[PDB]
RNA sequence: CCCACCCAUACCCCGCCCUCAGGGUAGAAACGAUGCCCUGAGGAGUAGGCGGCCGUGGAGGUCAGUGACGAAGCCUAGGGC
RNA sequence: GACUAAUCGAACCAUCUAGUAGCUGGUUACCGCCGAAGUUUCCCUCAGGAUAGCAGUGUCGACCUUCAGUUUUAUGAGGUAAAGCGAAUGAACUUUAAAUAUGUAAGAAGCCCUUGUUACUUAACUGAACGUGGGCAUUCGAAUGUAUCGACACUAGUGGGCCAUUUUUGGUAAGCAGAACUGGCGAUGCGGGAUGAACCGAA
RNA sequence: GAGACCGAUAGCGCACAAGUAGAGUGAUCGAAAGAUGAAAAGCACUUUGAAAAGAGGGUUAAAUAGCACGUGAAAUUGUUGAAAGGGAAGCGCUUGUGACCAGACUUGCGCCCGGCGGAUCAUCCGGUGUUCUCACCGGUGCACUCCGCCGGGCUCAGGCCAGCAUCGGUUCUGGCGGGGGGAUAAAGGCCCAGGGAAUGUGGCUCCUCCGGGAGUGUUAUAGCCCUGGGUGUAAUACCCUCGCCGGGACCGAGGACCGCGCUCUGCAAGGAUGCUGGCGUAAUGGUCACCAGCGACCCGUCUUGAAACACGGACCAAGGAGUCAAGGUUUUGCGCGAGUGUUUGGGUGUAAAACCCGCACGCGUAAUGAAAGUGAACGUAGGUGAGAGCUUCGGCGCAUCAUCGAC
């Protein structure tokens, strides 16, 4: 016998999505290839967040994007691996280039009306395969009723 | 695919240590001591050794 | 006090199973990528917790499925996984 | 307290009614991965409760910072053995110093200096506290090990059991009775003690 | 009129002369029980029996369907066949015997000759299709070219069990040649020079049983002990160590090459090949029954810490116990998103489906207070320290945490 005071630890992170979305499966295959064949940490972060569940992908609004676009970030490509929502409190949308998992209809319309560009994550992989000149944004994770009641 | 003991397989010993053939050839495991007449044990050493 | 000897699921070497971990795999002559290849470690278990599979009655789809030249059921010191 | 259709300290029939039980009994395929526990702390006890601790699944965060039932070093406790008193003095003597285990501490997240304030404190701008600025990366300041991280969420059993070595406190005619740590068992097969909850070896 | 309901121990108690038969004075209680065959064709006739029935012989597609009737399981029983048994059997590991079996194999592919039978040989031309350079179809082959078939020969690969040789991996065991160390072993032999003694050799003396005793004294007609020296760096033991040669056992994972190497025409170097024999079937292997050696308590359940006690279990078949609804909560998937929810209802329909519509309403978008009421930006929605990612390499800094501020 071998005395094992310590225990070998099985993985406590997602290795694959629980979702059955076929397009998400194709995106996961593409970003698995990118994370394997590139040095860019952006690709690994994007792959890991593609694995994530919905409460771990809180929505990001246009006002949050506009806040993070200030101070030299106006020309960077905004990357969100959640839903980009519209904020009607923001009356003037700045010109921006946003790549997201999905957009609401009003957010897409307001970005295109302000003159920015809307992309999917496979288009982001085509144009910035190393994540160059990107601004990676996450939504407020703790802004949930369950988290308030914890 | 298979660990081979270099103490039994002479090819593996030559792979790990190219000086093994020179060791065996020059017989460095059978080096004789330097010549010269050995001085005898001093008398006081034997007296202390056999002292009751 | 000394020499040799006997054998445990313990220890050493080797094979096989499973689990865990770490790697490789697209200008695809290219893959049940939910796959395949390489390497290492580990294996008792009540209360309890989790995962994967097997089986039964019925429903949708499908196999241009089986069947009076014998369906289902039943018996079987007959076999295969 | 007899008898009232084999029914009587309150007959028989149907219904409410599938009445209630904390007590008894039972509770249905396989394999794989983990895997336990008995005063910790509080509450008036028994016909008592929570609660710490120990477990499993999910995740997430830079799985980042390192940490550790261990030794060493410095210093405590145990000065207790011991050596000497041609050192002084006389376990209570001391230059020196035991064994077993044992507390505390051992870095850049650190150390020191300087400036002010103080509503602390001090005779006191004095200490200390709070800020301010600066210096110290020339080695980041023992060893050994390090698939050993952290934070949530949800779920589950057990939470005043038995035996034993040691330490300690009491006792008896003799038995013995309390605590503390540790190990084992309840949950566990194997080799040996012919045999077997508590023995030896080994999981 | 229907069903993602039940299928005769189910479904109503009742699929049947079922609220019947039966029970109770009565109020009331209350079952069991479906299936020959397509058609009775439900066995003429003969024979044995008192009869029931039996045997022949028909009927049938089938009586292995005979009004005991579709199928006909188990418990349990009879006969036949095989086997075991000295106060239980059953079970596990492993042989053996007997009985009974599943595979595998029967030859394949490829070259060289000879004999046939045919031209869907190569090239070129035209048409068509394609992946746009590859193919298909028609003409040309005129037989040293293609395609089949038949006879020979040869190589390779082929089933089961084995033997030997050369290797690799692991391991057990025997022998041999060297090196080093210590008091450069200690001893010991043979010499040299000193010293000494008794369990005193020779000699001498005295007693005897004539066998031997006693005494004296230092090598003599034996020897011993102690010290120092030489041979001598002697040998050997013990310990440590470098190699060499045998004898035996178990195993052969992988499957083009790649690598590290070496003794380099090649190899023992990132894992077994080569040669040979018998057999080709129950021979190997497997299943069942039994004997033999060793191993092996009767299952739940309860209790406590555990045992013991206690309780349940004669046997077999069929049922037989964490379900549904409402309301929470956390997590997973999905749609839309500051909104979201068509289905109370209306429209429509191939009619309980599907499709479509919208007012209100619910929840969310604002909180706080008992209430009256009031009601969220000093600042690029603040400062500081961390922080993934990005960066023009100066910094920008997500989520999140800590702290100080603002409303």
């Amino acid at each position: 016998g071998i005395d094992l005071r310590w225990k070998h630890v099985r993985s406590s992170h997602r290795k694959a999505p629980k979702s059955d979305n076929v397009y998400l499966k194709l995106l996961v295959k593409l970003y698995r290839f990118l994370a394997r064949r590139t040095e860019a940490p952006f690709n690994k972060v994007v792959l890991r967040r593609l694995f994530m569940s919905r409460i771990n992908r809180p929505p990001v609004s246009l006002s949050r994007i506009a806040r993070n676009l200030k101070n030299g970030n106006e020309k960077k490509t905004v990357v969100v691996v959640a839903t980009v929502t519209d904020d009607n409190r923001l009356l003037q949308v700045p010109k921006m280039e946003v790549a997201a998992l999905r957009f609401t209809a009003k957010a897409r319309a307001r970005i295109e009306a302000a003159g920015g560009r809307t992309l999917t994550l496979d288009q982001l992989a085509l144009e910035k395969p190393t994540g160059a000149n990107t601004l990676l944004l996450r939504g407020p994770k703790n802004a949930r009723e369950a988290v308030k009641h914890f | 695919v298979q660990k081979k003991n270099p103490l039994r397989n002479k090819q593996i010993m030559l792979r790990l240590n190219p000086y093994a053939s020179t060791f065996a050839k020059e017989k460095l495991g059978e080096v004789k001591a330097e010549e010269g007449k050995p001085p005898k044990v001093p008398a006081s050493f034997k007296e202390l050794l056999h002292e009751a």
